[PDB]
């Protein structure tokens, strides 16, 4: 059961690609933070775990096109890491 | 190495257009941005605009008058900015600069100084400057050379190819007739001269030309 | 857009002391605030990224402080080298903006100019025209006056004047005058002279030449 390995490399290609279409798309948009590579990576961590602090966000209509493409493939993907981690956890209990 | 190179100089007719260029070296990245930046003469900084081009999209300063176009080419790895139906208020420095998309200019190109004037490109004329035969010598002997009646700006003067940097002055240029002019000085131990050859180089970019002139006693 | 105040727009000290630069924004702007420096006739050359954050290859007494709104970049111990003009420049929210720059200047011991008069060379000769170039070197204060004098009698037409900023190698200032006639007017006189009236002495330092 490796294929926690293929999640994980789904959901850091979703990073990624969220943080370099996040900056292409805020940018030329008055006001728009999410302009930076480094803290558009962190902006795709807080929204593929849901977190969501708020200290920043996508302003245009394709920034939030691909927000939402990194709910649902990041949301996802990274739901399957913490459950493959928590059968794991489950595995040592039984051990006891 | 320079990492982004640009032309020294474009003269445009009132009206006409130019597309300036900005050849990249060094290491590239897909997270790339080029920057441009216009520099009128006396005054700051004013960003224009920003180009990917890993993806080739462009965006603008939208407080100044949209003046740009940005293209890129991979290939070549140059950046192009297209000056379209140009002024007087266009005559400045232009910049290129690259950002890694972390928000700060880390390298600068030299800057192309775009001229918009009707008058014609003309190279200078480069005279030497050495003392007079009742001039006393000191300790130190400053000679020169003059360059004069030239089109558009700038030019660039080095004293031995560059080997002799300090004790340089090259005065800013003084237009006259559609025709600027201006001289350059260089002190050397008096000792030194003429037994050690003195040079000036004069580059004009405007026109292509470059010229040496030895600065020899009398004639 | 965020726009950035750099005040006071010139900045006046003397050598050895520390001079601090002050950028304000408009809005907070976290530390996204990347510090330039322009010497006469150069292209931008990045001091500080990140408000704080030192560059590899800028000398140590560059040192940048502050978050929110209020920036500063410092100079421990200034130097002549150091004479120029800062910018800021803000990443925090597009567009990217510049602050309007603040010039250094340095205040060093007076000095007198000095100076050397050159006759028209051969080469100009042959062509119709004669430029007598007289060169003020390394002077400082800034003020300074020419004064050119043909057969005794002062002349005033044919004089173009030109101004150095303050030298970054060792903080003076120099000025060139040229005085630019036609041949035969050149052929038709004898002593040339150009006078240098600085704060430096009160009778003015005077070179000249005998065309015979
Ligand atoms: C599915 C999730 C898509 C994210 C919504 C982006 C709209 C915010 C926006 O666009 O913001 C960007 C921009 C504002 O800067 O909006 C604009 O100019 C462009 C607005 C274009 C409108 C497209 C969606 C509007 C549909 C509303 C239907 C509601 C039912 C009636
Ligand atoms: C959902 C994918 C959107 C990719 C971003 C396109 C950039 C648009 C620039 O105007
Ligand atoms: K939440
Ligand atoms: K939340
Ligand atoms: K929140
Ligand atoms: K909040
Ligand atoms: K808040
Ligand atoms: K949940």
């Amino acid at each position: 059961w490796r294929c926690a390995g293929a999640a994980t490399v789904l959901l850091v290609i979703v990073l990624l690609a969220g943080s370099y279409l996040a900056v292409l798309a805020e940018r030329g948009a008055p006001g728009a933070q999410l302009i930076t590579y480094p803290r558009a990576l962190w902006w795709s961590v807080e929204t593929a775990t849901a977190v969501g602090y708020g200290d920043l966000y996508p302003v245009t209509l394709w920034g939030r096109c691909v927000a939402v493409v990194v709910m649902v493939a990041g949301i996802t993907s990274f739901g399957l890491v913490t459950a493959a981690l928590a059968t794991w956890f489950v595995g040592q209990c039984q051990q006891q | 190495q320079v990492q982004l190179q640009q032309p020294g100089a474009e003269l445009v007719k009132p009206g006409a257009s130019v597309k300036l260029s900005c050849k990249a070296s060094g290491y590239t990245f897909t997270s790339d941005w080029i920057h441009w930046v216009k520099q009128r003469p006396g005054h700051g900084l004013e960003w224009i605009g920003e180009i990917i081009p890993s993806y080739g999209r462009a965006n603008y300063n939208e407080k100044i008058q949209k003046k740009a176009t940005l293209t890129a080419d991979k290939s070549s790895s140059t950046a192009f900015m297209q000056l379209s139906s140009l002024t007087s208020e266009d005559s400045a420095v232009y910049y290129c600069a690259r950002e890694r998309g972390d928000g700060y200019f880390a390298v600068w190109g030299a800057g192309t100084t775009v001229t918009v004037s009707s008058a014609k490109t003309t190279p200078p004329s480069v005279y030497p400057l050495a003392p007079g035969s009742a001039a006393q010598t000191n300790s130190m002997v400053t000679l020169g050379c003059l360059v004069k009646g030239y089109f558009p700006e700038p030019v660039t003067v080095t004293w031995n190819s560059g080997s002799l940097s300090s004790g340089v002055h090259t005065f800013p240029a003084v237009l006259q007739s559609d025709l600027y002019t201006l001289s350059s000085s260089v002190t050397v131990p008096s000792s030194s001269w003429p037994s050690e050859t003195v040079t000036c180089n004069v580059a004009h970019p405007a026109s292509s030309t470059k010229v040496d002139k030895k600065i020899v006693p009398r004639d | 857009d965020i726009l950035l105040t750099q005040s006071p727009a010139i900045l006046s000290v003397s050598p050895g002391e520390r001079v601090s630069f002050s950028c304000r924004a408009s809005q907070s702007i976290g530390t996204d605030i990347h510090w330039y420096q322009q010497r006469t006739n150069g292209s931008p050359r990045l001091l500080i990224k990140y408000a704080s954050e030192s560059i590899s290859g800028i000398p140590s007494r560059f040192s940048g402080s502050g978050s929110g709104t209020d920036f500063t970049l410092s100079i421990n111990s200034v130097e002549s080298e150091d004479i120029a003009n800062y910018y800021c420049q803000q990443s925090n929210r597009w567009p990217f903006t510049f602050g309007s720059g603040t010039k250094l200047e340095i205040k060093r011991a007076d000095a007198a100019p000095t100076v050397s008069i050159f006759p028209p060379s051969s080469e100009q000769l042959t062509s119709g025209g004669a430029s007598v170039v007289c060169f003020l070197n390394n002077f400082y204060p800034k003020d300074i006056n020419v004064k050119w004098k043909i057969d005794g009698s002062e002349r005033q037409n044919g004089v173009l004047n030109s101004w150095t900023d303050q030298d970054s190698k060792d903080s003076t200032y120099s000025m060139s005058s040229t005085l630019t006639l036609t041949k035969d007017e050149y052929e038709r006189h004898n002593s040339y002279t150009c006078e240098a009236t600085h704060k430096t002495s009160t009778s003015p330092i005077v070179k000249s030449f005998n065309r015979n």
